[PDB]
RNA sequence: GGAAUACUGCCAGCUGGGACUGAGGACUGCGACGUAAGUCAAGGAUGCUGGCAUAAUGGUUAUAUGCCGCCCGUCUUGAAA
RNA sequence: AAAUAUGUAAGAAGUCCUUGUUACUUAAUUGAACGUGGACAUUUGAAUGAAGAGCUUUUAGUGGGCCAUUUUUGGUAAGC
């Protein structure tokens, strides 16, 4: 018959990594974690308490709880049509921090810093990130760099 | 052929011209949309809204909900409007001077009021009285409190009401509602 | 088509580690100019690392025949592709111009081995300035000396359904 | 009550554009280029000559 | 209260005064653009004088017309085609040139031809098919009050204002470009050129980008 | 008489007919799967800090 | 060395022929030409002329001709079967 | 170790400054959570589009499917 346990299908997901087997590192342990930071899931393979299911690797989540070992982390999933939240209690080695978040901070911080500079002087501070715009004109010489010309090559075996 | 991101020839879903042949409703209608039309005071709009609506939209306004609106800071002296009818209640013992405008007022409510000393109020009086609704204070009545919509998601988990005729013990409160009978919702 | 030559110049994108990159250079043989960027960087692919994300076309001109109204004898190489295999084939037109030539030569490709324009790669196309190097027979008859012929069986073109007399294939 | 096009319809042309009439004055449309002497470089005409 | 001449002579008065200002900018818009090609042509010149290439910027606006029908469409194409506004064949839209608005004519490619506009065709679009979108109806130009009232916010005045700002991409060029309703083209007069439009213009088809040659068919289809 | 097994076809195009909205984020989540040592330690820290509102714009 | 011409593109350059349409129904708007009065091709056709005034146009109907058209209802993935 | 698909984020429910409550926590005004007052507004924080956005009740039919391109299993294969 068919088979769908808890574990299912989680060979190579719930692998260690090549020459990353052993005990982890205590810096996971001395992280520390708030309710309300970003969080990534990932499962370690040789702690078997506190993992998420298969479906949670790789997924982000907000942290709702803290416990003596473990954290509380609210996931989105989409079930039918709609999303329905979804309570996690994960071990901390299953977690770390995400890192989008920061990177997001750390541009409202120098744009802060950018604004009240130029609130002093206004001089039309341009806040807003902008896409790859095409490129202006430009020279290009020839000094020291005379075309050279290529043809196509003739077929041939090289075996 | 057009590719459609939405769908075609849809009503807007909201009522105008209220399902009624009340006669006199349609007159009041026909003021309040002349107001709504020409005097750009979002309370004209509201007001005409409001009359369009159904019986269950437009729940009964209480005169201690009435006392307790007028018992807000600076509103006092407002005239307060009901689009619908005013009931009353006894669980009062004291009542303010105010004036009231309504569609209905009961006898009880009638009575209170103006022996309290205010004044019972038809809306093309108030129309009159205040055509952009100077000085004005609408009052809306529970609308989530029928007994209808106490079944409404009935579901597991959800504490919803079942819809039922008789109730007592063995009229469902075993198998689906207790651990000891199997299992707890 | 009625083909174009252009010289396309590109090169890589210039970055802080390397400004200045080498600009290399093609002749091509195209339609028009947006077939002529897409086959410059269709064979600088071919040749060294780099795309069109990674590149630019720092120039594009038309070359025109020099002598237009002279008879030359090209020699071209050619690659294309088979049904089966890749093959090197060397031919030889006696055209007025290059375009004109590398037209004529592929129509010819596509006449006698079914070779389409995704096939066949222009190798290289050159003029013969002397003959006795002309090596086919195909054209080395047209270099004989006070060459004349006549065009026997002149069927001539009427305008009408019906005519009124036999005609005549005299020339 | 109907869409009249300009580009024909010079009415409804100086209607949106009051600076239609002064360009057909002066004739922009064929404006004549002040001619320069320049010529390319050699190395510019032997890349282009190159095989 | 005569009521019919003094309001009038008024409104007369304003109405001259707005036309004067449209006549100098449309006049210092016709200065700059010749002085811009003018400039163009010379720094090439300039650079083959010199010995070396100029290499032009690159282009900052296409114009993208949908060419196939709607049917058997998949969905991502077919979101980002109305994304784009062009939920009907023949119809077409002006582009801001970035790397987003790249990746989605990489998207839709195989469904639109589209490519670089020029000033001609740019001014024979939005005079012969201008519609503005005004309280979600399509609504004709046919007049400069229209613009006016509409986007005088930005700046915009008149007819040829919506062509400048079009054509050298403004500061407003988004909500220029979204004022304008999409343009409903029809086939072309004197065909596609082509037997066969569901290639590449590059093997002798019709869509993708052809660089220049959108002015050609867009005026034929215009 | 055998019959299809299973199919995902047209499930997806059922799915965004009307589907795939976004859940509604609110002010202040519910509380509940929170420590009850914290919840317990939370409603006093709360009814002090009501009181001590309350003293101050009594 | 000095031109010409091709090709490609632009003109708010000029001009001839053909076809389909004429919705709206006092005025109001934006313009153009004029010092002005005013005029205009400027928010949808008017002017001039002829024949007939009747089965002539037209309608209905039978027929002929060109091209097209399988039997309905039903179950069904699928019906002219 | 790809390509294609896939989670999150891209602000006012944000960021910073100061300091009240608690029976929790700490060696400890240490912290945690929730709180009072102040500052930073239209380029308020990428693009494109929005055709309105959100919410609820109730009920029909349906629960034999088949076909095509690409991915793909059994089978020599099949309009399997
Ligand atoms: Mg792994
Ligand atoms: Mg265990
Ligand atoms: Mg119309
Ligand atoms: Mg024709
Ligand atoms: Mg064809
Ligand atoms: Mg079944
Ligand atoms: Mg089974
Ligand atoms: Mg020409
Ligand atoms: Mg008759
Ligand atoms: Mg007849
Ligand atoms: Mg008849
Ligand atoms: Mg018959
Ligand atoms: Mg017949
Ligand atoms: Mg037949
Ligand atoms: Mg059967
Ligand atoms: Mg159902
Ligand atoms: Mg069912």
């Amino acid at each position: 018959g068919k088979s769908h346990g808890y574990r299912s299908r989680t060979r190579y997901m719930f692998q260690r990594d090549f020459r990353k087997h052993g005990a982890v590192h205590l810096s996971t342990y001395l992280k520390v974690y708030k309710v309300g930071d970003i969080v990534d899931i990932k499962a370690n393979g040789s702690i078997q308490k506190g993992m998420p299911h298969k479906f949670y690797q790789g997924k982000t989540g907000v942290v709702y709880n803290v416990t003596k070992s473990s954290v509380g982390v609210i996931i989105n999933k989409m079930v039918g049509n709609r999303y329905l939240e979804k309570r996690l209690n994960l071990r901390v080695e299953h977690i770390k921090h995400s890192k989008c978040r920061q990177e997001f901070l750390e541009r409202v911080k120098a744009n802060a810093a950018k604004r009240a500079e130029a609130k002093a002087q206004g001089v039309a501070v341009q806040l807003k990130r902008q896409p790859a715009q095409p490129r202006e004109s430009r020279i290009v010489s020839t000094e020291g760099n005379v075309p050279q010309t290529l043809a196509p090559v003739p077929y041939e075996t090289f075996i | 052929g057009i590719d459609h991101t939405s769908k075609q020839h849809k009503r807007s879903g909201h009522r105008t011209a209220p399902k009624s042949d009340n006669v006199y409703l349609k007159l009041l209608v026909k003021l309040y949309t002349f107001l709504a039309r020409r005097t750009d005071a979002p309370f004209n709009k509201v007001v005409l809204k409001a009359l369009f609506l159904s019986k269950i939209n437009r729940p009964p306004v209480s005169v201690s909900r009435i006392a307790r609106a007028l018992k807000q800071e600076g509103a006092a002296n407002k005239t307060v409007v009901v689009v619908g009818t005013v009931t009353d209640d006894a669980r009062i013992f004291e009542f303010p001077k105010t004036t009231v405008a309504a569609l209905r007022f009961t006898a009880g409510a009638r009575a209170k009021i103006v022996k309290a000393g205010g004044e019972c109020i038809t809306l093309d009086q108030l129309a009159v009285r205040a055509p952009k609704g100077q000085n004005t204070l609408i009052l809306r009545g529970p609308r989530n409190s029928r007994e209808a919509v106490r079944h409404f998601g009935m579901g597991p988990h959800k504490g919803k009401a079942p819809r039922i005729l008789s109730t007592g013990r063995k009229f469902e409160r075993a198998r689906g509602r207790r651990r000891s009978k199997g299992f707890k919702v | 088509a009625h083909f174009k030559e252009y010289q396309v110049i590109g090169r890589r994108l210039p970055t802080e580690s390397v400004p200045e990159p080498k600009l290399f250079r093609m002749r091509i043989f195209a339609s028009n100019e947006v077939i002529a960027k897409s086959r410059y960087w269709y064979f600088l692919q071919k040749l060294h690392k780099v795309k069109k994300a990674s590149g630019e076309i720092v120039s594009i001109n038309q070359i025109n025949e020099a002598h237009p109204t002279k008879v030359k004898n090209f020699g071209v190489w050619v690659r294309y592709d088979s049904r089966s295999g890749t093959h090197n084939m060397y031919k030889e037109i006696r055209d007025v111009s290059r375009v004109a030539a590398v037209e004529t030569l592929y129509q010819d490709m596509a006449a006698r081995h079914r070779a389409r324009f995704r096939s066949i790669h222009i190798l290289k196309v050159a003029e013969i300035e002397k003959t006795a190097d002309v090596k086919r027979q195909y054209v080395k008859q047209f270099l004989t000396k006070d060459l004349k012929f006549p065009l026997p069986h002149r069927v001539q073109k009427s305008t009408k359904t019906f005519s009124y007399k036999r005609p005549s294939t005299f020339y | 009550v109907l869409k009249k096009n300009p580009l024909k319809n010079k009415q409804v042309l100086l209607r949106l554009n009051p600076y239609a009439k002064v360009f057909a004055a002066e004739k922009l449309g064929s404006k004549k280029a002040e001619k320069t002497g320049t010529k390319p470089a050699a190395v510019f005409t032997e890349t282009l000559k190159h095989d | 209260a005569e009521q019919v001449a003094a309001e009038r002579a008024a409104r007369k008065a304003a109405n001259k005064e707005k036309r004067a200002i449209i006549l100098e900018r449309n006049a210092a818009y016709q200065k700059e653009y010749e002085t811009a090609e003018r400039n163009i042509i010379q720094a090439k010149r300039d650079a083959k004088a010199a010995g070396s290439y100029y290499v032009e910027a690159q282009h900052k606006l296409v114009f993208v017309v949908r060419i196939k029908g709607i049917n058997k469409i998949p969905p991502k194409p077919r979101k980002v085609l109305q994304l784009l506004r062009l939920t009907r064949i023949n119809s077409g839209t002006f582009v801001k040139v970035t790397k987003a608005t790249l990746e989605l004519l990489k998207l839709i490619e195989p469904y639109v031809a589209y490519g670089y506009p020029s000033y001609s065709t740019i001014r024979q679009l939005v005079y012969k098919r201008g519609f503005g979108k005004i309280n979600k109806q399509r609504v004709p130009l046919s007049d400069n009050a229209i613009i006016e009232a509409n986007l005088g916010k930005y700046g915009i005045l008149s007819i040829d204002d919506l062509i400048h700002e079009i054509i050298t991409v403004g500061p407003h060029f988004k909500q220029a470009n979204n004022f304008l309703w999409p343009f409903k083209l029809s086939n072309p007069s004197g065909g596609w050129g082509v037997p066969r439009k569901f290639k590449h213009f590059i093997q002798g088809g019709s869509f993708g980008n052809r660089e220049e040659f959108i002015n050609k068919l867009v005026k034929s289809m215009n | 008489a055998k019959s299809k097994n299973h199919t995902a076809h047209n499930q997806t195009r059922k799915a965004h007919r009307n589907g795939i909205k976004k859940p509604k984020t609110y002010k202040y989540p519910s509380l509940k799967g929170v420590d009850p040592k914290f919840r317990r330690n939370h409603k006093h820290a709360l009814h002090g800090t009501a009181k001590a509102l309350a003293a101050a714009k009594k």
